[PDB]
RNA sequence: CGAUGAUUUUUGCCCUGCACAUUUUAGAUGGAUACGAAUAAGACUUUUUAGUCGCUGGACCAUAGCAGGCUGGCAACGGUGCGCUUAGCGGAAAGGCUUUGUGCGCUUGCCGGCGGAUAGCAAUGUCAACAUGCGCGGGGAUAAAUCCUUUGCAUACGACUUAG
RNA sequence: CAUCGGUUUGGAGCGGCAGGAUAAUGGCGGAGGAAUGUGGCACGGCUUCUGCUGUGUGUUAUAGCCUCUGACGAUACUGCCA
């Protein structure tokens, strides 16, 4: 009772880029235990949060989300391409996500 | 007396038993080169390994001639029954424990932590009087 | 190109900035190394240039064509009233160089020492030290707590001791107040030394001897703004330049695009601190003597 | 070529116990005891008897394997050192300065005081390295005895001695004068 | 590069003066049937006045190893080229495929000799009977009776980048 | 893999760029890394090699005003630093809070003395170079160019080892009780279930 | 970056136990889980001969209960939280690590009784540490600096050394 | 959320078929041979012969190996599956 996570911890790591050129419309994200493609394909199509607190209150509550997807992987270390609502601001380079179990597909 | 201490190590010679993707047995026929060996075994097939892709295991199948085939590696490694002298060791027993937890359920997992917050209970009485 | 002809550099590289001291009371930068084995003694002391003299001395240099003969020598005047010591510090070897651990005060402080820690003296309750005082109070197991704490930690003892300006003809009545480090014998040695000492006079007598080298820590004397010419001994300009001849013709090369820190610039002139090494002592004067 | 095993056999004496442990030779005799670290070869000590022990060098390249031999000699010079002992032998050369050679002992250490070499005013003054014993020859004129357990403090004495009394600034083929070892030896005659 | 040992024969186109001309067969390692017939076309037009165009080839085939599983010592011997000359050389590998030796030698004419695949051709590949054919210490050095040695200096392969316990070498 | 609030890598035996580059990602994605005894870091090559490089760094300075060129540390927690700092985008916001997330330090002060400090395969020293390289230590490298605190910190370090073997003889004596409670209540319902589970 | 002195008789300041409301977050969401050293080596037992361990943390600790409610019993005399309380150690940036007694709880070690619905098939579905302010409650202390005049160890002016 | 259609990236994917030296191997059988010569035998150094061991001899014995081959049976690889 001590623990009351339902989802997995991820890290927006960067977007898509090349060496000059980024592309804010792909996130790089780094789910927590993934190291490998095949690791990494449980949680395609899971749901993504970026949860983040703001200044003005909306119905009670300064707590915002931002939602998103898992699309592809990413690599070879099981970093994966994630596709949000609104594109994550580039300030949360580092920030931590949320990786929902679901779709669950078990 | 001198009273020298000597290496351990496992050496790559004829005889070996070796694992292979950390699942199954082999044993060492003839070594190619420093890097190189020919290993063969009951479960696998007999082929040219680098000993990088390979694990030496502390049991050595006595007495297996070099360049033997299939035939006589496997003759002679039921004779001496590796496998059981591998399943015996706490490697091959750590493995499978790994491979039975790996395999437990939910609801299994729920009764581990049931059954040691028991064991813990009993283990905790036993030492403030011990 | 280079020059035509080669000198030397006017003015030395090693005493930048040619700024003013931070401070008039010129600092101890280094203190003499500690040996355990010596008894405790204290390795500086305080005083006040009085003014220069000459005298008359034969000479013991053999092999020198003044051997066995009189000279006639430049000397200097310091007066050194007896310094009285009100604290003690306490320092800890640390990877990022000495720190202070604790410092610990004398129960009594004299007018002219706490007169130091006021910028208007005249205009106030003179509250400091009393709370510190009363820290005294009928066991003074405080105190003794934090001299336990020095002598467990610390590895370089230090002692605060003030000057007697009133005993001088200044005009000054603020105390000069300084740190002077404790050599000899062990930590536990120091600062009972110290303890033992507070509120007590120290003479020269105790710190130096006759014959003597010491070396002189002080802030020169100012001279404010100067000139290249005065600043840094830089040759004069000839007589028909125009717009002026205290100067440096040439403060650059056109590359580097800037002027470089080598190269000799007006600014202010005096008021450095410096430390002068290997004065010899030819007296240690007594005040109490009439000769 | 990475040699694929390369040996070398030590040969203990009778009275000698080596004792190896990490790389760390501890080698005792009659004379006594001396300890040599070899931390920085990359070599393996097996016990094949009380007489012998093999060192062995497995896949080592070529300067590897020529790190062999030398482990071997100087495991062998330790044996020697505790059940022989060693003595360098040096002679006072000079054509007309008689070079002034006293043990003296100053702030309890002892030293070798070289004087007039070359009619200098200069005095020498030579270390004597911890184990090494130095010893005026009586039974020849001119030479001192530098003894002891180790091989390489009695021979770093010795040079020390040698490489102090250089001449400078003359042709050292008219000018021979020195101090010069004349003789590596043992302590025990055999 | 990865190679297979390919037989490939090939023949002047006949003509009505010669209607069945000779048939010459060689040996190529080559990665694949169409770089192993045109490595025949290249070493041919060393040999003999034809072309592709005036030529026919006439089988392509694998040669699999005949004891795929037994270790052998092979010499090859090769003609390769420096930066500065041409040069004959004769070396010797243990492998228990004909194949696997070749490639090796390549690997290490690219690393000792800076000799690329162009630069080099095959005369012969010998697979060396006897003990006493074995010219080359590299290779006679495990040709020893009752050959052991162990691989000291063990690195393991960690999967995480932190480790919670000390680092060991042993095996 | 797991994400941690804080990883304290100790940097004994550690190869210096490599674990620069790996605290440099580290850091950069958000952890915060602290490496303690940067002076038993390590250098491939020899001292003398690294000696002469230091000199080489030493050479460049601002040639109108030494005040402004680069500022050559000594201490070999700030040589990692500078190892580091190389690595990241240090000019940028951004690069400016990940190496806000750092920590370097000579010896093992507190509270870190009384914490776990890991080690990074992929950079430790006797797992990666050649049996027979040599290497430098940077403790030695700092020494030799003007860092003054050699002494002082391994007078540091030798007492908080002694203090930190009271920890361990102490931990391991109370493992030792443990265990001989837990043999007792082996061969239990509790534990012949638990030994089916894996456990 | 450290040590140390003094910190407004103003309804202002300090320390402290709460209670409430706010702003912020380079980014809590069970636990940063503490030997040292070597690596051609470590650690057990006999014997220094030999056998055994590792071959990764997929570990260890913690983990069940309206985000964890209300009650009953059995077995043990243990485990754990909080509050006083005892003693010791820690100065590298100690600000932490242990420890004595005591009291109040909880205990999932085992067995019971009652409650959760409707948030509608998901919507972070809001549960944390740091800070500040404001109300109370309990204690506590009761300054200086600058301008100005002066000095000349200083000085272009600032600044500095003095005195008032 | 479901299902569909278009495009597309995958799975430790599964099955069937074909080709090749109608794979080469391997296993089983037969014939021959040798050594980095197993047992045995004959001399030895340390072993109460405690994987004892070394050197000779010779050809399966108290291990085996190589070559050729006879009848089967697979697999690899490369293709095809509307």
């Amino acid at each position: 009772a001590e623990s009351h996570r339902l989802y997995v911890k991820g890290k927006h790591i960067s977007y898509q880029r090349s060496k000059s050129v980024t592309n804010p419309n792909v996130s790089l994200i780094q789910i927590e235990g993934v190291a490998s493609p095949k690791d990494a394909k449980f949680y395609l199509g899971k749901r993504i949060a970026y949860v983040y607190r703001a200044p003005k209150e909306i119905r009670g509550s300064k707590i915002r989300v931002i939602w998103g997807k898992v699309t592809r992987t990413h690599g070879n270390n099981g970093l994966v391409r994630a596709n949000f609502k609104k594109n994550l601001p580039p300030k949360t380079f580092g920030a931590s996500v949320r990786i929902m179990l679901y779709p669950s597909n078990i | 007396s001198s009273t020298v201490k000597a290496a351990n190590w496992r050496f790559v010679e004829v005889g070996r038993v070796v694992l292979v993707d950390n699942k199954e047995l082999a044993t060492i026929v003839e070594i190619i080169d420093q890097k190189r060996v020919l290993i063969d075994g009951p479960k696998i097939q007999r082929q040219a390994i680098a000993l990088a892709k390979i694990v030496l295991t502390p049991i050595v199948l006595p007495n297996l001639p070099r360049g033997s085939r299939t035939a006589t590696v496997t003759k002679k490694w039921a004779a001496a029954d590796i496998d059981a002298k591998w399943a015996a060791s706490g490697w091959a027993k750590k493995l499978a424990n790994k491979e039975r937890r790996s395999q437990l359920s939910d609801f299994e997992r729920f009764q581990v932590m049931v059954l040691k917050k028991q064991r813990r209970f009993a283990t905790k009485k036993a030492l403030v009087k011990a | 190109s280079h020059r035509k002809y080669e000198a030397p550099r006017h003015g030395s590289l090693g005493f930048l900035p040619r700024k003013r001291a931070a401070k008039q009371r010129g600092r101890v930068k280094s203190f003499p190394k500690d040996v355990k084995s010596k008894p405790v003694a204290l390795t500086a002391f305080l005083g006040y240039k009085a003014g220069m003299t000459t005298i008359v001395r034969d000479l013991d240099r053999p092999g020198s064509k003044m051997h066995k003969r009189e000279v006639v020598e430049a000397a200097t005047v310091v007066d050194t009233p007896p310094m009285v010591v009100v604290g003690v510090v306490g320092y800890v070897e640390t990877p990022r160089g000495l720190r202070s651990l604790t410092t610990v005060w004398a129960e009594h402080l004299s007018e002219e020492v706490r007169r130091r820690f006021y910028k208007n003296w005249y205009k106030s309750k003179k509250k400091a030290f009393t709370k510190y005082s009363g820290k005294y109070a009928t066991d003074a197991k405080q105190v003794e707590t934090e001299l336990a704490r020095i002598k467990k930690y610390a590895s370089v003892v230090r002692v605060l001791a003030h000057t007697q300006i009133k005993k001088t003809p200044l005009s000054q009545k603020k105390a000069h107040l300084a740190e002077i480090q404790i050599n000899g014998g062990s930590v536990s040695d120091k600062v009972d030394w110290a303890k033992e000492h507070f509120e007590k006079e120290v003479s020269v007598d105790s710190v130096f001897e006759q014959d003597e080298m010491i070396d002189v820590i002080a802030v020169t004397k100012g001279h404010g703004f100067e000139g290249v010419t005065h600043r840094w001994g830089t040759k004069k300009l000839p007589r028909k330049t125009h717009r002026g001849l205290r100067k440096v013709a040439c403060i650059g090369a056109w590359h580097p695009a800037n002027v470089n820190w080598t190269v000799a610039r007006a600014g202010q002139n005096g008021y450095h601190h410096r430390t002068s090494i290997n004065h010899k002592v030819y007296r240690v004067g007594k005040g109490t003597d009439e000769a | 070529m990475k040699y694929i095993q390369t040996d070398q056999i030590l040969d203990i004496p009778e009275g000698v116990t080596v004792d190896i442990k990490a790389r760390v030779v501890k080698v005792t005799g009659p004379r006594g005891e001396l300890t040599k670290d070899l931390k920085h070869i990359d070599v393996t000590f097996n016990k094949i008897n009380n007489r012998a022990i093999k060192i062995t060098v497995h896949n080592g390249d070529r300067k590897h394997v020529a790190a062999l031999r030398t482990v071997k000699s100087l495991i062998a010079n330790l044996i020697t050192g505790v059940t022989k002992g060693y003595k360098y032998k040096m002679r006072f050369v000079y054509a007309h300065f008689p070079i002034n050679v006293n043990i003296i002992k100053k702030d309890g250490q002892d030293y070798v005081e070289i004087r007039n070499f070359l009619g200098e005013k200069r005095v020498r003054e030579v270390k004597i390295h911890e184990g090494v014993t130095m010893e005026i020859s009586s039974t020849q004129k001119d030479e001192l005895i530098v003894s002891g357990n180790s091989l390489e403090a009695v021979s770093q004495n010795a040079a020390d001695i040698q490489q102090i009394c250089r001449v400078r600034n003359k042709d050292i083929r008219k000018f021979l004068d020195g101090i010069y070892v004349s003789e590596r030896g043992t302590i025990v005659e055999e | 590069s990865r190679l297979n040992e390919y037989q490939v024969i090939g023949r002047n186109l006949p003509t009505e003066s010669v209607p069945e001309p000779k048939l010459f067969r060689m040996r190529i390692f080559a990665p694949n049937t169409v770089v192993a017939k045109s490595r025949y076309w290249y070493f041919l037009q060393k040999l003999h006045k034809v072309k592709k165009a005036s030529g026919e080839i006439v089988s392509v085939n694998i040669i699999s190893e005949a004891k795929p599983t037994k270790v052998k010592t092979f010499g090859i011997w090769l003609r390769y080229e420096s930066r500065s000359g041409i040069h004959n050389m004769y070396k010797e590998y243990r492998d228990v495929t004909r194949v696997g030796a070749v490639e090796t030698m390549y690997q290490d004419l690219a690393a000792r000799h800076r000799a690329r695949f162009r630069s080099i051709h095959i005369l012969k590949v010998v697979e060396l009977e006897k003990t006493d054919d074995v010219k080359r210490q590299y290779v006679k050095q495990f040709l020893t009776k009752d050959l052991k040695f162990p691989l000291p200096h063990r690195v393991q392969k960690s999967k995480k980048l932190f480790q919670a316990t000390a680092p060991t070498t042993f095996y | 893999s797991s994400f941690e609030k804080v990883v304290v890598i100790d940097g004994k035996g550690h190869l210096l760029g490599r674990l620069a580059s790996i605290v440099s990602k580290q850091i950069l994605n958000g952890q915060k890394v602290v490496v303690v005894r940067c002076e038993e870091l390590n250098i491939s090559g020899e001292f003398f090699r690294n000696k002469l490089k230091y000199h080489d760094y030493l050479r460049k300075a601002t040639r109108y005003n030494k005040k402004k060129g680069p500022f050559h540390f000594r201490a070999p927690s700030r040589i990692l630093y500078k190892a580091i700092r190389g690595m990241i985008p240090h000019k940028t916001a951004r690069g400016k809070a990940a190496l806000e997330r750092l920590k370097v330090f000579e010896g093992v002060p507190p509270p870190y003395d009384k914490k776990k400090r890991v080690v990074v395969p992929q950079a430790l020293r006797v797992l990666r170079l050649k049996p027979g390289r040599k290497y430098t230590t940077v403790g030695k490298l700092s020494s030799a160019v003007g860092w003054k605190y050699e002494s002082v910190v391994e007078k540091l370090e030798e007492k908080r080892k002694v203090q930190s073997a009271e920890y361990y003889a102490k931990k391991k004596a109370l493992t030792k009780k443990l265990n001989a409670a837990k043999a007792s209540t082996a061969e239990s319902e509790a534990a012949q279930k638990l030994a089916a589970f894996g456990y």
